[PDB]
Parts: C-alpha cells; sequence; structure tokens
C-alpha cells in the first residue's frame, strides 16, 4: 500500500478517523453507515495489498531469484494477475469516491452518501462476467497450489532459505504464501456482510436503500456462480477419477 | 515457536466472528465493533510452549458448499460454535457441521463452544425465547451435545464481557499441539 492511503485508513473506524468537531456534526445514523463503508475500503485496501504481496515479493522474487521448472510459479499463484487487475480498479473506484466527497481543506473530512451506484457497477455486466471467471479458476486451482507449496518448501533448500527470508519482517506475519491464497478465496464472501451492515443504515435515502438491495443481489448471484463452477484441480488425477466424480 | 492452525465453524447467529476479534484486540471494541475478520497469527504460550496460532473465520461461508471447504486444509483444531441464546444453532450441530469437519479435517479434535454464556441470566432474551416454547442453552446441554459428537472437550464463553475467551484459545493451542 501507499503510505498516503494507508493513513486515511489507519484509525479503527471512520469516527475517529475524521476531526472530532466534523464528527459532532452528524447524526448517530450516519456515523453508523460511514463506519461500515469505512471498514469495506479498508478491508478491500488490505485485500489489494495481499495480492500485491503475492505479485511483487512471491512470484516475482522466486522468477528473479530461483531456478524453479517452468509452470511451477504459475501454479503457485493461478490468476494473480487478473486477481490484481479487478481489484486495483475497484479500490481506485471506492477512493475517488471517498476523495471527490472531501470537504474543501480537508483531507479527512468526507461523508459517502451514494455507493450502491458504484456496488451495482463492480458486480454486474463485464466486470461481474470477469471476477466469475476469475474466482472460478483461482479457487479450482487452491488446493492444488497449498500441495505445490508445501512439497516445494519440504524439497527445496533454496525455495526454503528463500520463504524464510521474504517472510521473517513482522509485516509479513500474517501473509506466508499459504495465508494470501486463503485470504483472497475468503474476499468474495465478506461482501455479502458488509453491504447488508451498509444497507441497515441506509433507510435515509430511498433511491440509496433500493441501490444497495439490488448490490446485494448482484454479489449473492455472483457467489452462487463461482461456487457452482469450482471443482478441485489436482496434479496427477487421472480422467477416470475426474469422470467418476 | 510451532506454527498451529486454528478455524472456527458454526451458524451465522453464533458469535464466530466476535469472539476472534475480542481474542485477537484482548479486548471488546468501545467505537466500533468490526463486520468481518481477515486473519490472525496470536502470539500463545500454553503449558511452557511457545506456538503462533493462526486464526480463521467461516463466517459468510455458510451458503457455499464448494467455497468452504477451502478454509479447512490443515488445519490443526477446530472451534465449533453454537449460541446459548440459540437453541436452533446447538441442534444444527450433530448432522451438518460435525459430520462436515469429520469429513474434511479427520483426526483434528473440536472443541465444542458455546458462545453469549452472558444471554442465560438476560430478560429479554428469556422473554422472547419463551414465545417458541424454548430456553436459553442447559450447561448439561452443551456437555451431552459435546460428548455425542466425539468433541475433544466443552467450553463456555462470553466475547460481551471476555469471560473465558483466553481460556478457550489456550485449550485450543494444547489440543492443536496433540
Ligand atoms: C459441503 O461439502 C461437504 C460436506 C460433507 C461431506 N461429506 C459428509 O459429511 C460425510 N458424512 C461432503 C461434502
Amino acid at each position: 500500500s501507499m503510505e498516503m492511503d494507508e493513513k486515511d485508513f489507519a484509525a479503527d473506524s471512520w469516527s475517529l478517523a475524521v476531526d472530532s468537531s466534523f464528527l459532532q456534526q452528524h447524526k448517530k445514523e450516519v456515523m453508523k453507515q460511514q463506519d461500515v463503508i469505512y471498514e469495506l475500503i479498508q478491508t478491500e485496501l488490505h485485500h489489494v495489498r495481499t495480492l500485491k504481496i503475492m505479485t511483487r515479493l512471491f512470484r516475482t522474487g522466486m522468477l528473479e531469484e530461483l531456478h524453479l521448472e517452468p509452470g511451477v510459479v504459475q501454479g503457485l499463484f493461478p490468476c494473480v494477475d487478473e486477481l490484481s487487475d479487478i481489484h486495483t480498479r475497484f479500490l481506485s473506484q471506492l477512493l475517488e469516491r471517498r476523495r471527490q466527497a472531501l470537504c474543501p481543506g480537508s483531507t479527512r473530512n468526507f461523508v459517502i452518501h451514494r455507493l450502491g451506484d458504484l456496488l451495482i457497477s463492480q458486480f454486474s455486466g463485464p466486470s461481474a462476467e470477469q471476477m466469475c471467471k476469475t474466482y472460478s479458476e483461482f479457487c479450482s486451482r487452491h488446493s492444488k497450489a497449498l500441495k505445490l507449496y508445501k512439497e516445494l518448501y519440504a524439497r527445496d533448500k533454496r525455495f526454503q532459505q528463500f520463504i524464510r527470508k521474504v517472510t521473517r519482517p513482522a509485516v509479513l506475519k500474517r501473509h506466508g504464501v499459504q495465508e494470501c491464497i486463503l485470504l483472497v478465496t475468503q474476499r468474495i464472501t465478506k461482501y455479502p456482510l458488509l453491504i447488508s451492515r451498509i444497507l441497515q443504515h441506509s433507510h435515509g435515502i430511498e433511491e440509496e436503500r433500493q441501490d444497495l438491495t439490488t448490490a446485494l443481489g448482484l454479489v449473492k448471484e455472483l457467489l452462487s456462480n463461482v461456487d457452482e463452477g469450482i471443482y478441485q484441480l489436482e496434479k496427477g488425477a487421472r480422467l477416470q477419477e475426474i469422470y467418476n466424480r | 515457536a510451532i506454527r498451529k492452525k486454528l478455524v472456527i465453524v458454526g451458524d451465522g447467529a453464533c458469535g464466530k466472528t466476535c469472539l476472534l476479534i475480542v481474542f485477537s484486540k484482548d479486548q471488546f471494541p468501545e467505537v466500533y465493533v468490526p463486520t468481518v475478520f481477515e486473519n490472525y497469527v496470536a502470539d500463545i504460550e500454553v503449558d511452557g510452549k511457545q506456538v503462533e496460532l493462526a486464526l480463521w473465520d467461516t463466517a459468510g461461508q455458510e451458503d457455499y458448499d464448494r467455497l468452504r471447504p477451502l478454509s479447512y486444509p490443515d488445519t490443526d483444531v477446530i472451534l465449533m460454535c453454537f449460541s446459548i441464546d440459540s437453541p436452533d444453532s446447538l441442534e444444527n450441530i450433530p448432522e451438518k457441521w460435525t459430520p462436515e469437519v469429520k469429513h474434511f479435517c479427520p483426526n483434528v479434535p473440536i472443541i465444542l463452544v458455546g458462545n453469549k454464556k452472558d444471554l442465560r441470566n438476560d430478560e429479554h432474551t428469556r422473554r422472547e425465547l419463551a414465545k417458541m416454547k424454548q430456553e436459553p442453552v442447559k450447561p448439561e446441554e452443551g456437555r451431552d451435545m459435546a460428548n455425542r459428537i466425539g468433541a475433544f472437550g466443552y467450553m463456555e464463553c462470553s466475547a460481551k464481557t471476555k469471560d473465558g475467551v483466553r481460556e478457550v484459545f489456550e485449550m485450543a493451542t494444547r489440543a492443536a499441539l496433540q
């Protein structure tokens, strides 16, 4: 992550991020709505960061320092470039919505009143098809990535030294290779939880309540489609085991 | 320090997310209670042994039968949660959660945890449950379910007051070490 966005999302909540004299000007319901919207953007910022650790720290580090067999790095980090593209674009949209809402003379005081339309756009049309295709491929390659990781760590000395070196810093404590893969797989099922709670506090404007209800429906349709498109790949699985599923 | 992995399972309203949040912060948040939990690696010392215990939640995965099992690989200990204010969450333990965890995590110890124990003597909870001919889960009902499903043990806690929270995670660490 970049320092500017890290500082903007350093506080535990929107109510602790904004100036107290700005907080005091809003009703309790607005603060409750803004605290959950802040959590959605803060967790999206962290999820994009998880994907950068996978692409730049792990994947690129292995290509530039190790002599792994071709197709091994792809097997460890399936679809990471596509995932990074989808979420970096989504994060850019969320951060621009916050930036446009800042008060003049402030880099921290804002209120996001119109999130629903952005969520409908993200979870419909081509961007939704790309998310469905990418997570169906990623989640079907999840178990294979973990087993390939475990094999390499146990049998390859230079691979083990590389892993131990780049994961030693305290800021990587929660972000080992297997942890990053599960963090990515679990990301998509966090969205309905966050959207339902934002909706709970968005009844003040009927257009917004309707848009968030539509977005919630679209996320659920996407999740059902991904869930139905998963079948775990296994290295060395025979055709007979596959067609006898 | 040895690395161990813990996963919490249970129904949507069982309090699993709040339990992980309170333990990882060592506090019930006074300003904002997070909606979700990403992951955490706790430094725990139990009975003289240092362990790095990675914590994972299954919240949001309850309706997705092919995404949810992806949380289980290499799990060392399962916390199987129910809410004491929800006798219905206890009834889903033996024939939904238990056969699933036994299939994907064979031989992994399961600790059955009764969450929200503070609601057992809450009058609003007792009134609401009495409308559906129900009462808060009794300690013996929790112990008997844990005995029946082959759980390693039975424990109770309150994420709201922190009572019993540290003990659940210290015991889970001991189960993961066996
Ligand atoms: C949702 O995913 C599954 C959950 C359980 C099973 N198998 C059994 O529970 C066997 N008693 C298989 C798949």
